[PDB]
RNA sequence: AUACAGUGAAACUGCGAACUCAUUAAAUCAGUUAUCGUUUAUUUGAUAGUCAUGGUAUAACUGUGGUAA
RNA sequence: GAUGAUUCAUAAUAACUUUUCGAAUCGCAUGGCCUUGUGCUGGCGAUGGUUCAUUCAAAUUUCUGCCCUAUCAACUUUCGAUGGUAGGAUAGUGGCCUACCAUGGUUUCAACGGGUAACGGGGAAUAAGGGUUCGAUUCCGGAGAGGGAGCCUGAGAAACGGCUACCACAUCCAAGGAAGGGCAGGCUUACCCAAUCCUAAUUCAGGGAGGUAGUGACAAUAAAUAACGAUACAGGGCCCAUUCGGGUCUUGUAAUUGGAAUGAGUACAAUGUAAAUACCUUAACGAGGAACAAUUGGAGGGCAAGUCUGGUGCCAGCAGCCGCGGUAAUUCCAGCUCCAAUAGCGUAUAUU
């Protein structure tokens, strides 16, 4: 039944609806909030290629 | 009631759908399992030629329910019974368990899914992932499929959370020095990286970490709109529709790259010259066996009656089987009526099918075949070669001949062996060529799946696979480094695998150092050099160059070391103690085996699992250099005497659970900032060949085990090689050389009896390198008493030995005489009266210890067999004398 | 309830668990005996002189695991 | 010592046994002595156990009885047939079986054989409390529980149970293995042990034995669909007969009007029953268009600025939901008249 809702899912157009049917809540709730990417963030840190040496934010 | 998901997720579908390329996405999360149905029905709303099949890959026990349809019916029905649930109710997780098409497979089991494809990949534990496994699964899930991770571990979502809050902080807690994740680190890390992946909850709320984030639904596609490799496919078929009757099978052919290479062979076939080779070399999933299924369908049209095919074992050639029976199916054979399938008898091949006839027009036999064997392809038509680098490399140069030569090898396959082995043979091909003609054909194009897909680009960036060696044209404007002005520098593992870039590509180096360096390397190797903490990386750079301006380097030389000792004792308790104790040490166990010696388990040493040169540089001495500034380093001479310095602990900063609750390392690190602990020695277990027995000579390594069977993958026996470090007692390793080569000189006999007698002086050799490197000269061998000579030779068996000393009896007598006297000799308790020749030498073990023909030894000498006999009467001459 | 003592899951123990398809006229069936020719769980009536208390082996139950089952 | 009768009961004597059994048990009472020992032993009951009898069965056994037929006269030793001796076997008699030994046993009075529609017969069975011979109940006889074969547990089975091998189906699997045995329907439910009775350690539990209820016009039942009046108006109503005519006399009205009656229904209760339905009883409502709206068939007209056909004007025939406007438009032969059966009533075909 495509136009119908068959388990739990429903499709509109191009939208489709789902049911939804502590400490770890609270960090996944803080995942959501970040908005920030990883990759993004390894354009910030940056690499240092001796003990004592010019650190490199990007590969030349 | 009803929550409006996220856009992202049904668009990132429908554009894998439409794009034919593959997702993947990880649910965290308790109730992942209960998101799966969802994306399953949102993959079949997107597409109705979607294949059903999905595939469930576990590490120990399911997920909360049953595979088995009794017991889960059983169940249901009690609850009925109790009166729990409905009479007619079903979760919708149990009515896709129910319904739909699944595979269930243990981690371990994961080669028997390797044929199959499968429309969904659902791999249920992620702490247990393996590139192995990761691989083999992914490689399974066709074009547009999905393949979904499940987080349902709390230490591995605290580690996911402290890593995208700090890409600089990591999540180790309650960790000692055991197996630390960094492989799993730098898969989470590149999740960001993947532009085909969603990471979302148990609610299916997406979350911001992943690639997809900025993701767009693309526009419909038209039904005039073709991809252009299918377009070229569409024009490859309208030739193939003009040609005939290779059209049919040219049609059959699913890439340009299978057609390209089908018509290459169809052009040998026609050409159906003896010294004419195909070489076709191809990726994994690229179609090579069904090229070869075409070429052996396209023989038989031309009306080929020998056709030989030879495998490692023919579960790498059933799929070749299919394809064929395919193939002739399509020129009009039938199964039962023209030709019949003669299935193996051996057990062990688990009948797979050996002999295939052809009954219409003449006899045509299609036959499998042994490796080894190659004196009944003397009537050979056409013989595919298929994993001719799987195939040893000599029984590979004895196989060559004056025949139809298909040859079949798996460049950057998943197992690194293939790969590394088809560098070699592509080596050897050239080689080849210089006599024999030779054309080479490469398969890129997957057919599974579209090409230039991102999951297997991302895979195969991960996994290291395809990286290929590349020479650099800053060190060949510099010139090749002096190894005396080249230095030693420790590789910090965890910056390693921090995922920065620049530590990528280093690593991407390093890996193709040693793929092109080694022959044998599966994608395990890297989960264990990085997750192991016995396991110490090190790299041989060039001299530091000021023009350089802080550019990355290329690395010369990588060693990788194994600690196995006393010190990984306590690492083996705690193992044991956390379960299972993951194969420690190799050397001392074998050597305990081998000699029953208590002061070994006390010793402590490090084995070298691999040292990687770059095939470019020839004779460089750039590893030999290596091997002694890794002997310096652990003796001590880089170390600094004096201990006020800071050891200057470069771990990165371990986020613990209080931390929760409430600046990367050097890449690279001078020999002088750690010290070593106190190693009594080095070892090194290696396949035994001339070349690297000759350097692992130079480097002074004293040999103490060779294994009595040689490998069937390589071909090589496996030997062990010891080197005391200064300051340590030598006696054992002397006492263990001299037991060695005795059991070396027993065992010339029977399994030795193939190597060649330079070879056989050169294990000698190097064993004797410990009695020349002892300091203590008390130890020494016995001469040979008048009563012993008496009681181990006849008095007249010594009159028969001076008769034909004086050359009056025949060969046949003193072929009796002969054996007993070299082991005398190489035993060298006869003494320093009498010095043969190198050569001189090489006969005598060849006639007594290897029990070899005379006819064979100078052919193998090169020198004429009249001059072989005199020699032989020379050297038992001076035994007369000595006598 | 300073052995248990109320009510009692599981378990051990004990008792019970004796529709379809084919058509034979001394066969069946019906009575009639016999059992000085037989077997008895039960019911009922009888019946036995010829250490202040022996030794275990397990279930249910704990736990460690194997299997798709 | 019994018995019509014994080598039976019983009592001995010498032995024999992979030889037994002769309470190491349980809950209600705290008993009576004096010896206050904390000694003696104190009552009601459970479950055991030996042998014999009884009861419940069962197995064999005895004689008496059932169709047609010689277009069926020999049958039996053709699974030994008839006996004898001994043994094996069984719970036990026995050709039940096995050796050895004799030879017999059944009969034209029909042995023996064939057919029997032998869904048969049996006073088997309660009847037929006035159908002419009819009901109702009971025994059918055997075998099987995918198909041959072997085995086991029990007082009782060659078990609707289980096990092994074999043969054939068929199911799940991760392909390594694992488990299984049909009945109803066409051209199947719900409630319950209350009754009746049976089975358990037992009053209590359980019984798809057993009871109750539901969907299921059909063959066919007893009703109702109105009963009493009053007034006004009209002069004709009916019967017979070919016509001519004749016979007869309170009849006609789609006229008005009055109160009374109550069934269908709506619905309160109690009764009823394990519970409920139904039944019995039953307050309260329940008619003028009594719209609380009976059918089915038959006979005969009549009408137009209408239609068709044939003609020796104006006719004849066939017919006519159709006209000329009009569908909120029109109140028109007032809904044309009459007949018969009536919760029934026609047609077709066959047949006396």
């Amino acid at each position: 039944a495509p136009m119908s809702d068959v388990g739990g899912v429903l499709m509109d157009k191009d939208a489709v609806y789902i049911d939804i049917g502590g400490e770890g809540e609270k960090l996944m709730t803080g995942l959501q909030s970040v908005e920030q990417s990883i990759a993004e963030k390894f354009d910030g840190v940056g690499l240092q290629l001796f003990s004592n040496g010019t650190e490199l934010h990007e590969v030349a | 009631a009803k929550k409006a998901i996220d856009s992202r997720i049904p668009s990132l579908i429908r554009n894998g759908v439409q794009t034919k390329q593959r997702s993947i996405f990880v649910i965290v999360g308790d109730r992942a399992r209960n998101q799966l149905p969802n994306l399953h029905y949102l993959m079949m709303s997107a597409d109705l030629k979607m294949n059903k099949s999905v595939l469930w890959a576990y590490k120990k026990k399911l997920l909360g329910f049953t595979s088995h349809r009794k017991k889960r019916e059983n169940k249901i029905k009690k609850e009925i019974k109790r009166g729990t649930r409905e009479v007619n109710e079903m979760d919708p997780f149990e009515s896709f368990i129910s319904n739909q098409n699944i595979r269930y497979v243990y981690y371990k089991e994961s080669e028997k899914i390797l044929g199959n494809t499968y429309g969904m990949c659902i791999l249920q534990d992620f702490e247990a992932l393996t590139p192995n496994l990761l691989a083999r699964t992914i490689e399974t899930v066709e074009g547009g499929g999905i393949v979904v991770i499940l987080l349902k571990s709390m230490s591995s979502l605290k580690q996911l959370y402290t890593m995208t809050m700090d890409v600089h902080a990591r999540y180790r807690t309650e960790a000692h020095g055991d197996v630390v994740a960094r492989f799993n680190e730098r898969f989470i890390l590149s999740l960001g990286s993947n532009p085909n992946c969603l990471v979302v909850d148990d609610e299916l709320n997406v979350l911001p970490l992943s690639g997809a984030k900025n993701v767009k639904p693309l526009p419909p596609k038209e039904d005039d709109e073709l991809p252009p490799k299918q377009l070229e496919l569409q024009e490859l078929k309208e030739s193939l529709e003009d040609v005939q009757p290779a059209g049919s099978l040219v049609s059959l052919s699913k890439t340009v790259n299978q057609a390209h290479a089908i018509l290459s062979f169809i052009d040998a076939i026609s050409e159906k010259t003896l010294n004419f080779t195909v070489a076709l070399t191809a990726g994994r999933g690229r179609g090579k066996s069904a090229a070869l299924g075409i070429s052996i369908a396209a023989a038989v049209s031309h009306g080929y009656s020998n056709i030989f095919v030879t495998s490692p074992s023919p579960e790498n050639l059933k799929t070749l089987f299919e394809f064929i029976f395919k193939g002739f199916d399509a020129l009009g054979y039938q199964e039962h009526i023209d030709y019949d399938i003669i299935q193996s008898t051996n057990p062990d091949f688990n009948k797979a099918i050996v002999r295939v006839d052809i009954k219409r027009d003449h006899r045509q036999t299609i036959q499998y075949i042994v490796p080894q064997d190659h004196q009944v392809l003397g009537q050979a038509e056409l013989v595919v070669i298929d994993e001719a680098a799987a195939i040893p490399l000599p029984i590979v140069k004895n196989l060559l001949g004056p025949y139809l030569v298909f040859m079949a090898s798996t460049i950057n396959g998943y197992e690194g062996t293939g790969r590394s082995l088809s560098l070699k043979l592509i080596q050897q091909l050239r080689n080849q060529n210089n006599s024999r003609q030779l054309r080479e054909i490469s398969l890129d194009e997957p057919i599974r799946y579209a090409p230039g897909d991102p999951i297997e680009k991302w895979l195969n960036k991960l996994l290291c696979l395809d990286v290929t060696l590349i020479k650099n044209p800053r060190f060949a404007t510099r010139g090749t480094p002096h190894p005396s002005q080249c230095n030693l520098f420790v590789v910090n593992r965890d910056t390693l695998f921090s995922y920065h870039p620049v530590s990528e590509n280093f690593l991407e180096k390093m890996m193709a150092l040693y793929v092109s360096s080694h022959y044998k390397n599966s994608p395990n190797d890297l989960q264990l050099m990085s997750d192991a903490p016995a396991h110490k990386l090190f790299v041989l750079l060039p001299p530091i160059d000021p023009k350089d301006g802080g550019r990355i380097p290329d690395p010369l030389c990588v060693i990788q070391i194994a600690l196995e000792g006393e010190i990984s004792k306590e690492s083996v308790r705690n193992s044991l103690s956390r379960g299972q104790r993951a194969g420690g040490d190799l050397i001392p166990w074998l050597i305990s085996q081998q000699f029953q010696d208590e002061e070994f388990a006390s010793l402590s040493g490090a084995r070298i699992v691999r040292i990687a040169t770059n095939p470019e540089y020839a004779s460089m001495g750039y590893g030999s250099r290596a091997i002694e500034l890794l002997r310096d380093y652990f003796e001590g001479k880089f170390t600094d005497m004096s201990e006020d310095v800071r050891p200057k602990d470069y771990s990165i900063k371990r986020v613990s659970d209080k931390e929760l609750a409430k600046t990367l390392p050097p890449l690279l690190l001078k020999l002088s900032e750690q010290p070593p602990h106190y190693l009594h020695y080095l070892g090194v277990s290696y396949g035994l060949t001339q070349s690297l027995h000759k350097f692992w000579k130079n480097n002074s390594f004293v040999p103490v085990y060779l294994r009595q069977t040689a490998n069937d993958l390589t071909g090589e026996h496996t030997c062990v090689m010891l080197n005391v470090l200064e300051g340590r007692e030598s006696n054992w390793l002397v006492e263990f050389a001299k037991d060695f080569r005795k059991r070396f000189l027993s065992l010339l006999s029977y399994d030795f009896h193939k190597f060649t007698a330079v070879q056989a002086l050169s294990v000698i050799e190097s064993s004797k390198k410990a009695q020349d490197l002892s300091d203590d000269e008390k130890h020494d061998n016995k001469e040979l008493t008048r009563t012993h000579l008496d009681d181990i030779f006849s008095p007249f068996d010594l009159k028969r030995l001076d008769s034909y000393s004086n050359n009056l009896l025949d060969y046949h007598v003193i072929g009796d005489m002969i054996p007993m006297l070299a082991l005398l000799y190489f035993g060298d308790k006869m003494g320093d009266s009498v010095k043969l020749s190198s050569v001189q030498s090489a006969i005598l073990l060849a006639i007594g210890l290897q029990r070899k023909n005379i006819d064979t030894i100078a052919k193998e000498l090169n020198l004429p067999s009249n001059q072989t006999i005199a020699m032989f009467a020379k050297i038992m001459r001076k035994m007369s004398q000595y006598f």
